[PDB]
RNA sequence: ACCAAAGCUAGCUCAACAUAAAUAAAAUAAAACAUUCACCUAACAUUAAAGUAUAGGAGAUAGAAAUUUUUAUCCUGACGCUAUAGAGAUAGUACCGUAAGGGAAAGAUGAAAGAAUAAAAUAAAAGUAAAAAAAAGCAAAGAUUACCCCUUCUACCUUUUGCAUAAUGGUUUAACCAGAAAAAAUCUAACAAAGAGAACUUUAGCUAGAUACCCCGAAACCA
RNA sequence: GCCUAACGAGCCUGGUGAUAGCUGGUUGUCCGAGAAAGAAUUUUAGUUCAACCUUAAAAAUACCCCAAAAAUUCCA
RNA sequence: UCGGAGUACAAAAAACCCUCCGAGUGAUUUUAAUCUAGACAAACCAGUCAAAAUAACCCAUCACUUAUUGAUCCAAAAU
């Protein structure tokens, strides 16, 4: 349909002359859980121990 | 009954959004643009057939310019170098006739030895 | 009625082929009895089996009275 | 529907098995000096090439 | 010779009842159910009920004049004919619609009859085909059948071919008033279309018997 | 072994979306345009056959035409006034026999065979008679009469030896 | 952001149903032309006979008749199209010609002016913004710097033995605009000595579907 | 010469979308193969079958070809 | 339009408003009756050779050797 493709490339054309601050919250498009991230963590880097110490480290 | 509806258009938007930083009506219009970006397209295939050889000429150059700081030419490297059974590249040997003159300057020797044990073998 | 259908396939003007049609049980048994009994008689077993929804028989060579012959004593 | 020509038609036979049969011309004057052979051989018929027996297929 | 059995449920539609059984022969299957067919009586019935009503207008039936415009040749302009002309933007189409026709065509009975038969052993070994002695609305109300259809977890779509239209109003009446679910037909108006359009077949014992009357006779009328 | 395996696994169940042809069923109708073959359409350079005005068929180019060479005979005035007569071979008769049609005599008769299937529709004959040629009459079935126009003298000859009767109207 | 596009609605085509007189030509086709020419002016229903019987510079083409077969109303619209499409039509007006006659262009805010709600502001054209160190360029690419000089390359199309050619066509942009015919055949399916919905064919045929033959232009002739 | 600003025969409308073998034109992708001359024609700027070519199938064999022989014509 | 000799060197074929000569027939004697294979040449259409069988008897020379003609439809001495 070229009403889609329209909005579209309005809203790409829109994105040109206003950009938007960078959310934290919004920035990840899946759900953010803190087992999700410290497991991927976990399976990266060789070691990964104290769950909590390290969700506190990501605390400000 | 069908209709030119956006099809066109697109199209010529995106020969238009190939045809950016080009000069006067070819980023503006749309045929000169496409007549422009064919000839691109030409110069793009040919420039990077003829990349190579414009490389080639500019190490042979260096390659010579380093002999000859050693007192012999660049076909008697060359040669001296094949006998040598080194199959060591030209950008390489450039590189090398650049950054490390220690090198070069042990091939030279090398060259100069395997012409002068030729010379005094052939008399 | 008539004993299995029989079909003699023209792909071109002077050129011949034959082509028989699915009647009883499978296709494959009989097919490898076609191959078995065509062999020694031919000297080669050009068999090919074309099946969308039924199938078809086709055999470079013209053994159709044999043919007939089988799948009348055979009774399929 | 189509036309056949009446030209072929007279002049030409078509058997069932689409074969063109026609007569052979020179026979009709000026048999003076020619040989009875000739006319004997002219009196018969003769079979049309493919190329244009196809030609009078198509109409017919 | 290989005799197929189908058992046909016997459904008292009252409620919360599958039980039922009758031993019934559909000889009218077929071991592989031919597509081709299928598609080629699809694609006719889509073909016959083109009305063809497409119209324009060729340059010869363009209201507009056949007078010349200007001079051939020191007018300075290029050469034209009448404004009429497809190549002015006051003419028309060369290769238009403007000239009518018809889309359909003559299908040959042994194809159109192998497709409904076809076409009944699809919706046959589909499990989407269902057998009754009778059919029974005392009620005759939208919700009844919507519960009973819910509760029965008949198809998405169902084809109830039933009556001879003579007969049994209290069925009709409800049947055909406001339903987009289910679809009502006689037996003698049993179409192959009717049956590919929805997901489900549901036959009483006359349907069947005409049906199958109809399709043996005609399955031998194109075997001799 | 096809409805098991369909009746098997469970499909999509088959909605008209889900209608496909067989491999070359339909032909992929061929456009012109395109780069394939230029401008032309297929008609080559020029010439009078780009043209619509095309000369006419059944025309050597001004030369002297194939047809118009040819002598004339009386083949064509035969289809005409011709006298149509068709032939019907025994083998066709004795096959009546075997595939279990009406034996007795008194019934028997061209109407029937037409019934049968077994007889050619003669709309564009005038005045049709009806023979017999003979052949595959070896061994043939007996007691069976046969009422033609005019029967061969073989046709006659093959009925009659095995016991047959030849009606001749 | 400027001239600007983008947002709707009149409107109609076609099918069905209801309801004061008197042989016209010619251009053209037969690649010339002369006898000839389906066709058109008024009456002329279906199937089949049949593109047959015949006619024709026996050339192109024209072409029946005898005879055959047929059938009751009631059931309405769109795999037709939108301001360049469909009628020309918001109209035969404005305007042109002495006259006959020829024949156009032309509306959008919002539910409500209650007159600042909208939402993009990108088509060809100039403004915000010009060339820039003694340098060459069918208008770019490889390198190179967030720009350029240097090096590597004889516009497109048409027509032709051959065109960057000082041969042809084009100011640019938008939009409009030019391959629609199945006989025999190849192919996919139905049945098979039969196919095909009372019509034809047939020593594997028959039936159905699917595959190939585009536009503009005269000088003139006739009424 | 003139007959409503151009008369070797006015203009308007209709036949008419007259006729044009000519000239100017004919739009998306990819893959395989791939043509420059035999005789005729009120014909040479056009046609009709050969000289080629392409698609889809079958049955064959074909060429480069030495001495037996008449640059080739034939064949291991 | 056609035939022969060169251009066109040891089977074909091959052009030019290149080059030599010839024909639309002339005459003398015997007379070519029916058809079966199989080939040459050949775009179409026109041109050459001919074993052998049957009925009845028992083509040939000059004009160097070959040329020396005409495909359809339509008319006539009569079939």
């Amino acid at each position: 349909x070229x009403x889609x493709x329209x909005x579209x490339x309005x809203x790409x054309x829109x994105x040109x002359x206003x950009x938007x601050x960078x959310x934290x919250x919004x920035x990840x498009x899946x759900x953010x859980d803190y087992h999700a991230e410290i497991q991927a963590f976990g399976h990266r880097l060789q070691e990964t121990f104290s769950l909590d110490l390290l969700k506190t480290a990501f605390v400000n | 009954l069908r209709s030119r509806v956006t099809d066109r258009y697109w199209r010529v938007q995106e020969v238009l959004k190939h045809a950016r930083h080009f000069r006067g009506r070819k980023n503006r219009c749309y045929r000169l643009a496409v007549r422009a970006v064919t000839r691109a397209f030409v110069k793009c295939t040919r420039a990077r057939r003829l990349k190579k050889r414009s490389l080639r000429t500019l190490w042979i150059n260096r390659i010579t310019a380093a002999s000859q700081e050693h007192g012999l030419k660049y076909p008697a490297f060359i040669i001296n170098l094949i006998k040598c059974q080194v199959e060591l590249n030209r950008k390489v040997l450039a590189d090398l006739a650049i950054y490390e003159p220690k090198t070069f300057k042990s091939l030279a020797a090398l060259a100069k030895r395997r012409r002068x044990x030729x010379x005094x073998x052939x008399x | 009625m008539h004993n299995i259908p029989v079909y003699r396939d023209i792909t071109h003007g002077n050129r011949q082929m034959t082509v028989i049609r699915k009647v009883e049980g499978d296709i494959w048994a009989l097919q490898k009895d076609v191959e078995d009994f065509l062999s020694p008689l031919l000297g080669k077993t050009p068999v090919t089996q074309v099946n969308e929804v039924t199938g078809t028989l086709r055999v470079k060579g013209y053994f159709d009275q044999q043919l007939k012959a089988w799948l009348l004593e055979k009774g399929f | 529907k189509r036309k056949t020509v009446k030209a072929v038609i007279y002049r030409f036979l078509r058997l069932h098995s689409g074969l063109w049969l026609r007569r052979k011309a020179g026979y009709k004057k000026k048999l003076w000096k020619k040989t009875a052979a000739r006319k004997r051989r002219l009196r018969e018929f003769v079979f049309c090439n493919k190329t244009q027996s196809k030609l009078l297929d198509k109409m017919t | 010779x290989x005799x197929x059995x189908x058992x046909x449920x016997x459904x008292x539609x009252x409620x919360x009842x599958x039980x039922g059984l009758t031993e019934l022969h559909p000889d009218v299957f077929s071991t592989a159910p031919r597509l081709d067919i299928l598609h080629q009586v699809a694609i006719w019935q889509k073909n016959f009920k083109r009305i063809s009503y497409a119209k324009t207008k060729t340059r010869a039936e363009v209201r507009g004049g056949g007078r010349k415009p200007w001079v051939q040749k020191g007018s300075g302009r290029a050469r034209h004919g009448s404004i009429r002309s497809p190549i002015w933007r006051g003419g028309g189409v060369a290769h238009g619609p403007r000239g009518p026709t018809s889309y359909y065509y003559m299908l040959p009975m042994k194809v159109r009859v192998q497709g409904l038969k076809v076409a009944l052993t699809v919706k046959l070994a589909q499990d989407d085909l269902h057998i009754v002695d009778s059919l029974e609305l005392p009620t005759a109300d939208p919700q009844y059948l919507i519960e009973l259809a819910r509760y029965r977890r008949w198809g998405d779509s169902v084809l109830l071919v039933d009556l001879e239209h003579e007969d049994m109003p209290q069925n009709v009446v409800a049947a055909t008033s406001g339903l987009k679910t289910f679809n009502l037909v006689p037996a003698v108006g049993l179409n192959v279309h009717s049956m590919l359009k929805h997901q489900t077949l549901v036959l009483t014992l006359p349907t069947v018997a005409f049906l199958e009357e109809k399709l043996x006779x005609x399955x031998x009328x194109x075997x001799x | 072994x096809x409805x098991x395996x369909x009746x098997x696994x469970x499909x999509x169940x088959v909605s008209l979306a889900n209608l496909k042809p067989n491999p070359g069923s339909r032909k992929p109708e061929r456009r012109p345009r395109g780069r394939r073959r230029g401008r032309k359409c297929g008609r080559g350079h020029k010439g009078e056959r780009q043209r619509g005005t095309r000369p006419r068929l059944g025309f050597e180019g001004g030369q002297t035409p194939f047809y118009l060479r040819i002598p004339k005979y009386g083949f064509n005035e035969g289809h005409s006034f011709r006298h149509q007569y068709q032939p019907l071979s025994l083998n066709r008769l004795q096959y009546l026999i075997d595939l279990g049609r009406v034996d007795p005599t008194q019934p028997i008769d061209l109407t029937q065979l037409v019934n049968g299937r077994g007889v050619t529709i003669q709309p564009s004959k005038r005045d049709y008679g009806v023979q017999l040629v003979e052949e595959g009459a070896d061994t043939f079935k007996a007691k069976v009469n046969i009422e033609v126009q005019m029967a061969s003298e073989l046709a006659i000859a093959a009925i009659e030896k095995n016991g047959g009767v030849v009606t001749t109207a």
